[PDB]
């Protein structure tokens, strides 16, 4: 197991970034349960969102794999919790390490972009009727992210 | 060494399924799109050539246990079929009857399983069996 | 004039001349409703219409009616 | 072997940047503080350390955050890397890495992992700190 | 094991057999610090060590300390 | 004083090289009284030789100046103690430090080159009759370097 | 700022001496080649033109103290000469008599000293003095 993994974990453990919780699984070190507090003054805010992070052995060569385990309303997160963030795909560079990624996700909620977001339907509403969409997001948060 | 959590592994399978594979004679994919747990899955087998099965479509249902892929997944046909290992009443496959299910390895994937069944249809004991009229189910 | 239609509901009416290219047409739709030209797939007469060709080419003429199907995105 | 210094004037790293100098490095891998090397270049045209003939613009600045060095990719410290028999390396963009990680980073993309500047096998060389 | 003290005064440690040629050792130094061996001059007991000979030849042993200077002709 | 000079001075004080002894002068910091033990299997060997070192301001830029204060029989060292070593003139690199030079001189004792030489008379003797010269060197050591 | 130690300084001079300088009217060098301490220098001056000194050759002994170049060096003629400042008995030069020796500075070197003496020979008070017959020497 590469030294790096521990360290990153360790500082993660030793120090926690605000608005986030990251617990490694006991069975496997490379696997993580992460809980993200919704951005303040975001419709999500007040909700808590589960994610799971895993890193292929190839990491950092290979970007980590991240997914939402909590159902959430957003253009860039699909029905299965799959996130479309570019730093996970094309833009991935080894230096970045998890801690960063996580914050990057935190931002995304705050800053929804319709940029080939997978869910055009989410996209469609968000461009057409942002007000509505935002309301729906809050709804789902209530429904799913309050427990 | 390297342990791959279920869900992520399931995703890996899912992505490959959508891509489709090779001949495309067998295919798999998810039963319901709103399921986060990726448990309920649908499979398709195309009946191998020059056997009573040939030129036929069989749909399956596959469930993936919490300890998939460590434990093998439960499988059953939805289209009617006469076959060793395949319970006729239920269209459910006895684990032990089938070598891969009996000898399950965490490495095996659904894809493997289906080819397995397809492969198995061609075997002498099966290829000979009379089959029902097209399109009945249990 | 011609009418263009959706899976949705709305009928939109355009002003075009038979010379007009398919690309050209898609732009007009893009302008009215905000869907980019590469997203749009357009159907008439049991056929998908291609960019280089003209309306005359497909013999669409008389205030004919067209169906718009939009690509779902899964990148 | 420890915090970086410039062997001519013998300042530490802090001390070097503190007064608005650069840390730079030859094409032959030898490191100095930019003043000192410029002044040396004033009198001859050879690496003060190995005598390589540079003749100008065969050197560039490099960037390192702490003064001690560590490859950001694998997250190793100097001792660890060397003892393994790997080399410390810099891109021509001034960005430093253990040989191994970088080699492998190129196998996928041809861009620097810190900044993105285009690169290839030719564009990086070892440094000896 | 052998301690060579470099130009800057830092000690670096090497792994070797007394059989090892001086030339061979110079390579190991080049590797660590990037000086071509032509340019290296190696000193022990106030004496410059010559390429063809072995460490044993000069009776340098386990944990002996070696001093490195730049190739000089004198003259 | 320039930092480097101090470190070097300070560094010399901190950790002695063996058979090489170097004490700065009280009146001038840049001036040094130095003692070199003859290298092994030299004729000088088990000998003691005084040298004096001064460094011009331009140093490191300008090489240090070194001279023997002890009379010695050698092709490179003339009658007045002037040493003809190339790193003191042409090949001077700022990277070289006092401690290095010193060892270089020590080394030089082991390997005299009359191929080209300063003190020509000696050189002639050394190429023509090395055996003799060596003996004379030992003589002079006895005569001059034993106190 | 920077103060040079004696020993290296003397070599500088020595080298310059061997190189020779200017019109070669003054010349200096070590009295003996075996002395490491560089204590004693021989100097030589040529009598300037149009004076009773002209076309005459004067040898000087110069001693260079441990204190030099801060302190001025001691100077004697070996060749007999009539001249102000020059002690007739001993052929020794009184420090104070001569401006440079009186007003000495580290920067000054043997070369300057000699030149000074040469110039002085040309001064009115000296130039007209009759001289002893060529080739006599003070005792010593
Ligand atoms: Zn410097
Ligand atoms: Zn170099
Ligand atoms: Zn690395
Ligand atoms: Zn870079």
């Amino acid at each position: 197991l590469p030294r790096r993994i521990i360290k990153e974990t360790q500082r993660l453990l030793a120090e926690p970034v605000p608005g986030i919780k990251a617990e490694p699984d006991e069975s496997n070190a490379r696997y993580f349960h992460v809980v993200i507090a919704g951005p303040q003054d975001s419709p999500f805010e007040g909700g808590t969102f589960k994610l799971e992070l895993f890193l292929p052995e190839e990491y950092p060569m290979a970007a980590p794999k991240v997914r939402f385990m909590t159902k959430i309303y957003h253009p860039n997160v699909d029905k299965l919790g799959r996130i479309k963030l570019d730093i996970l795909a094309d833009k991935w560079s080894p230096a970045l390490q998890i801690r960063t990624v996580l914050l990057s996700i935190q931002a995304l909620l705050s800053a929804p972009n319709p940029d080939d977001p997978l869910a055009n339907d989410v996209a469609e509403q968000w461009k057409t009727n942002e007000a509505q969409a935002i309301e729906t997001a809050r709804a789902w948060t209530r429904l799913y992210a309050m427990n | 060494g390297v342990k791959v959590p279920r869900n992520f592994r399931l995703l890996e399978e899912l992505e490959e399924g959508q891509k489709g594979v090779g001949d495309g004679t067998v295919s798999w994919g998810l039963e319901d799109d709103e399921d986060m747990t990726l448990t309920r899955w649908t499979g398709m087998i195309i009946g191998p050539p020059r056997t009573n099965y040939e030129n036929r479509i069989y749909s399956l249902k596959v469930e993936c246990g919490p300890k998939y892929p460590e434990a093998p997944p439960s499988v059953r046909f939805v289209t009617k079929i006469n076959m060793n290992g395949i319970n006729n009443s239920s269209g459910m496959v006895d684990a032990r009857s089938i070598p891969v299910l009996a000898k399950w390895q965490n490495s095996y994937s659904i894809k493997v399983v289906l080819q397995e069944l397809r492969r198995l249809m061609m075997s002498k004991e099966n290829m000979k069996l009379p089959q029902p009229p097209e399109g009945q189910t249990y | 004039q011609i009418f263009v239609k959706t899976l949705t509901g709305k009928t939109i009416t355009l002003e075009v001349e038979p010379s007009d290219t398919i690309e050209n047409v898609k732009a007009k739709i893009q302008d009215k409703e905000g869907i980019p030209p590469d997203q749009q797939r357009l159907i008439f007469a049991g056929k998908q219409l291609e960019d280089g060709r003209t309306l005359s080419d497909y013999n669409i003429q008389k205030e004919s009616t067209l169906h718009l199907v939009l690509r779902l995105r899964g990148g | 072997s420890g915090t970086v210094s410039c062997p001519i004037c013998m300042d530490g790293y802090s001390e070097i940047v503190q007064n608005g100098r650069l840390i730079v490095s030859t094409e032959c891998g030898h490191v100095f503080c930019s003043q000192c090397l410029r002044d040396s270049l004033k009198n001859a045209n050879t690496c003060p350390t190995c005598r390589k003939k540079i003749n100008h613009k065969r050197y560039h600045p490099i960037y390192i955050g702490s003064g001690t060095v560590s490859c950001p990719i694998c997250m190793d410290g100097y001792s660890e890397i060397v003892q393994n028999g790997r080399l410390i390396v810099s891109t021509e963009c001034g960005h430093v890495f253990c040989s191994q990680c970088l080699r492998d980073s190129l196998k996928n993309a041809n861009t620097c992992p810190t900044c993105r500047k285009k690169i290839n096998h030719k564009r990086y060389h070892p440094i000896y700190i």
